[PDB]
């Protein structure tokens, strides 16, 4: 496009003046001419490292390099910011694990531990069928596996996910989180049948026939679905996948089973209880999605399609790290003083 | 491409120019006017007339002679805008489709129902025919403009226009965008914010820009599409019909061509009245073969008009509150239009920004046609343009409705184009397998006090209980300030995806087809 190269060439003069947020305007306009510009994309990339953005600076490097792989000037760029983002993202790994061992430094008689494990569980049903649509409210979800009651003028569908999802849970931490072994293809399908079992009990447990979509992504037509999940549970057992930093391979597990997306419908769901499968037999409590970040998820799943997983892992991060916040901020004891 | 040319459809008066061997050529037309009236007409003989000779013959044979056009695309029947033109307009406007459409006698008994884009689409012809006996060669391709406060439906119905001349539209320029490249191309001073004022035949447009050595940035905008030269004609000829009623007794409306007589006459007087303190207007032959002798004061224009010249100062004060910029902060105020010839408007223009001149770099007619040239230069990709970028804006708020006839904001006005904004939003009642997407344009917090774009039938909802079905709803604003609307199931569903149908209230493919097949029959 010559109108591209027209914004790039004013948004480089505009930096060169020091009038950044013009340039910045230029930059985002070149792309908007020409999404798929290697050299803007690079040149913006520079623009962000400029403002110490490595995260972001790397991300239009790698997306550069993605489009053109033998571009030198993004080449150069980033086997610069190649290791700088490894010790970013690592940095943030080793403050989480510094918060999960400060969660199990909690005494053994903590009374607000127990409360809050306990709401927790109902707040993570409630945020995993809310993500899907679900307008169950926490009070409701609580009453619905309390007291086994139907709340009055809500639909079966809607209850039916909550109660799938609690068996699911039960399932999961009595017979697996505990077990030694593989994870098999057959554990996620016992999963998925108690997800989707009082919904759909015919599709509950079972790959999907027909092509599904998922937002604006298009999972494999579902003939190639059998061999997909052998390859991801192959790599889920593997001795590469078990060196990975826990909350890699728990992020990595979701995003892959999503994109896979075997199922007809309750994959979401699904992953969401395999993320915290893998995380558990880490040692890691199990991290919630909140409804509230949706478009957010959204955003970080479509960069994964588009060939970077990374923001959906640093997401997933975030996640792990507001969790571990909200567990330390709840069972905080506040010590008595004598004024002596 | 071939060679693009630039299009001014001014509401009265049109110009083009084409960017050729480093700079840009207004081009006269076959009467040698670099201004063409914006005018169409059918003589009894059945000839069709564009231009001066349209508007020459008008108090002749007014009820085929065809304006204003400008003042009707876009808009539905009862727009009291529309209702207000339609007392001061000769020819026949007929409601088809919620829309006012024009009835003409084209010769030899037989009458046609013409759309307000196929009277816009001969006046491009006509544009298009001047720039090709100047080029000596064909013209399928040209910039056009548009007023920066016209609305989705007013700049698709220019589009519309464009393609029924048979000239692919390649750009929809801002007028005042394109009048600020005829004032910023051949500066080299940097960074400068300039007040474009342009108040034309019809439409009214305040824009700020920062220019910068070829960055031309719309910082705010803000205008009335329905405030011009045509509001100051019908105020005084409405002062001298109730004049004439007062003195004779006789009602001047019961003739078209007594009205149409009056029209011509307020105009020389209008312009008169811009260098002289009275001007006298003399109608031999008026009304019932009798005389028509008034003198019309400077004073008495002002006075009949005063309301309206100080309404053109708002949108100044509001660019200027959105920008969050002073009155000092504007380096240079720019007319555009006949219009900034009235002394009055001159004179609120300069006392609002405490004594300061405005600029004499540009011509106040040509600079649109000007802009719209050096952007057709540049689209052109032969011409040896410079690094030109347009950072120019969208007018008005996009929001859809939502439950309670609720404005639910997704693009802020002022907002950059080409821009994106998605909301996720949910059904209403049980099973509810459509969304009628009502889109509207406007500040105000509720839909019934702004203006609806259009209506989207979103339809293969599957059924699910009420407020669970997670439907994304997607606002595209192009390059030309025009809307799409797509969405997409956020959720895990079947191959047979949502589809999304417009409101068929515009033109349909086949009505365009028709119209462009009918206009090469003349062309
Ligand atoms: P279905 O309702 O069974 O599952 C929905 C889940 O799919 C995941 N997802 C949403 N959008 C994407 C994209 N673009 N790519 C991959 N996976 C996606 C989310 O986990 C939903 O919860
Ligand atoms: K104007
Ligand atoms: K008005
Ligand atoms: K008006
Ligand atoms: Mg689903
Ligand atoms: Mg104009």
């Amino acid at each position: 496009s010559l109108e591209a190269r027209a914004a790039l060439n004013q948004a480089l003069e505009m930096k060169r003046q020091g009038k950044r947020e013009k340039a910045q305007k230029l930059f985002m306009h070149a792309l908007k001419m020409d999404p798929d510009f290697v050299d803007a994309l690079t040149e913006f990339g520079i623009f962000s490292e400029e403002d110490k953005d490595i995260i972001q600076a790397d991300y239009l490097y790698t997306r550069a390099l993605t489009i053109s792989p033998y571009h030198e000037k993004a080449l150069v760029n980033r086997d610069r910011t190649l290791p700088l983002v490894e010790e970013i993202d690592q940095r943030y790994f080793s403050i989480i694990d510094s918060k999960v061992k400060k969660v199990m430094s909690i005494p053994k008689g903590n009374s607000a531990l127990r409360r809050v494990m306990e709401e927790t569980y109902y707040h993570h049903i409630y945020h995993t069928v809310a993500i899907e649509g679900n307008t169950l409210t926490l009070s409701e979800i609580r009453h619905i596996l309390e007291t086994r009651y139907a709340v009055p003028g809500k639909s079966d569908e809607e209850q039916n996910e909550v109660i799938g999802m609690h068996a699911a849970m039960k399932y999961i931490n009595t017979t697996l989180v505990s077990r030694i072994g593989s994870v098999t293809i057959s554990d996620v399908l016992e999963i998925h049948r108690r997800v989707l079992g009082y919904v759909d009990p015919v599709e509950a447990g079972r790959f999907r026939t027909t092509q599904v979509l998922v937002g604006h992504h298009i999972p494999p037509h579902p003939q190639d679905v059998e061999k997909q999940m052998q390859e991801f549970v192959q790599w889920l057992n593997s001795e590469e996948a078990m060196n990975l930093h826990p909350v890699e391979f728990a992020a990595l597990a979701h995003y892959k089973l999503v994109y896979i997306a075997p199922f007809i419908d309750g994959n979401g769901r699904t992953s969401r209880l395999l993320m915290n499968l893998i995380l558990m037999q880490a040692g890691y409590p199990p991290i919630t999605i909140r409804k509230e970040q949706r478009s957010d998820y959204y955003h970080v799943l479509e960069a994964a399609n588009e060939g970077d997983v990374r923001p959906f892992i640093r997401f997933i991060a975030k996640c792990t790290e507001t969790t571990l916040d909200t567990l330390l901020f709840a069972t905080t004891e506040y010590s008595v003083a004598l004024p002596e | 491409s071939g060679t693009v040319v630039g299009i001014d459809l001014g509401t009265t008066y049109s110009c083009v120019g084409v960017f050729k061997n480093g700079r840009v050529e207004i081009i006269a037309n076959d009467q040698g006017n670099r201004i063409t009236p914006s005018y169409v007409a059918f003589t009894p003989e059945g000839e069709r007339l564009i231009g001066d000779a349209a508007k020459n013959q008008l108090t002749s044979n007014p009820e085929n002679t065809v304006f204003d056009a400008k003042r009707l695309i876009g808009r539905t029947w009862n727009d009291p805008s529309v209702q207000q033109d339609i007392k001061f307009l000769p020819f026949k406007v007929v409601e088809k489709k919620t829309k006012p459409y024009i009835q003409v006698d084209i010769g030899g008994g037989q009458t046609k129902t013409f759309a307000p884009e196929e009277i816009s689409a001969m006046v491009l012809t006509k544009m298009k025919e001047t720039a090709e006996a100047y080029l000596g060669k064909k013209v399928t391709h040209a910039v056009v403009t548009v007023p920066a406060y016209f609305n989705d439906a007013q700049r698709q119905a220019t589009k519309d226009a464009g393609t029924i001349a048979g000239l692919n539209v390649m750009r929809i320029i801002n007028e005042p965008t394109a009048a600020a490249i005829a004032y910023g191309l051949d500066k080299r001073e940097g960074e400068k914010n300039i007040l474009v004022f342009d108040l034309g035949g019809g439409a009214f447009d305040v824009s700020l820009l920062t220019i910068d050595n070829g960055v031309f940035e719309v910082v705010a905008t803000n205008g009335d599409t329905h405030l011009g030269g045509e509001d100051f004609d019908q105020r005084v000829m409405e002062h001298f019909i109730k004049l004439y009623k007062k003195k004779t007794g006789k009602d001047v409306r019961k003739d078209n061509r007594a009205v149409q007589k009056l029209r011509r006459e307020v105009e020389k007087a209008k312009r008169a009245l811009s260098s002289q303190h009275q001007a006298r207007i003399e109608i031999e032959s008026f009304f019932e073969g009798e005389d028509f002798s008034e003198t019309l004061t400077r004073a008495k224009f002002e006075e009949l008009n005063m309301d309206l010249f100080r309404s053109t100062m708002k949108p100044v004060q509001k660019v200027l509150e959105d920008s969050d910029l002073k009155k000092s902060d504007i380096d240079e105020i720019v007319l555009v239009g006949g219009s900034t010839r009235i002394p009055k408007i001159q004179q609120l223009v300069k006392e609002f920004f405490n004594g300061k001149e405005p600029s004499r770099g540009i011509n106040p007619d040509e600079a649109v046609a000007y802009g719209a040239a050096v952007q057709a230069g540049v689209l052109s990709g032969d011409q040896d343009t410079g690094d030109l970028v347009l950072l120019d804006v969208c007018p008005l708020t996009l929001g859809i409705e939502t439950v309670g006839g609720v404005m639910t904001k997704l693009i802020p006005r002022n907002t950059v184009v080409p821009t994106k904004k998605s909301q996720i939003f949910s059904t209403a009642s049980d099973n509810q397998p459509t969304f009628t997407i009502k889109v509207y344009e406007g500040e105000r917090p509720l839909t019934k006090d702004n203006h609806l774009l259009g209506t989207f039938d979103l339809t293969g909802i599957p059924p699910a209980p009420r407020g669970v079905p997670q439907i994304e709803v997607t606002f595209e604003i192009d390059v030309n300030g025009i809307l799409r609307v797509t969405a997409e199931d956020k959720g895990t569903g079947n191959k047979n995806k949502i589809t999304i149908t417009n409101d068929q209230n515009r033109l349909t493919p086949e009505e365009i087809e028709r119209m462009v097949n009918d206009a090469e029959k003349f062309a």
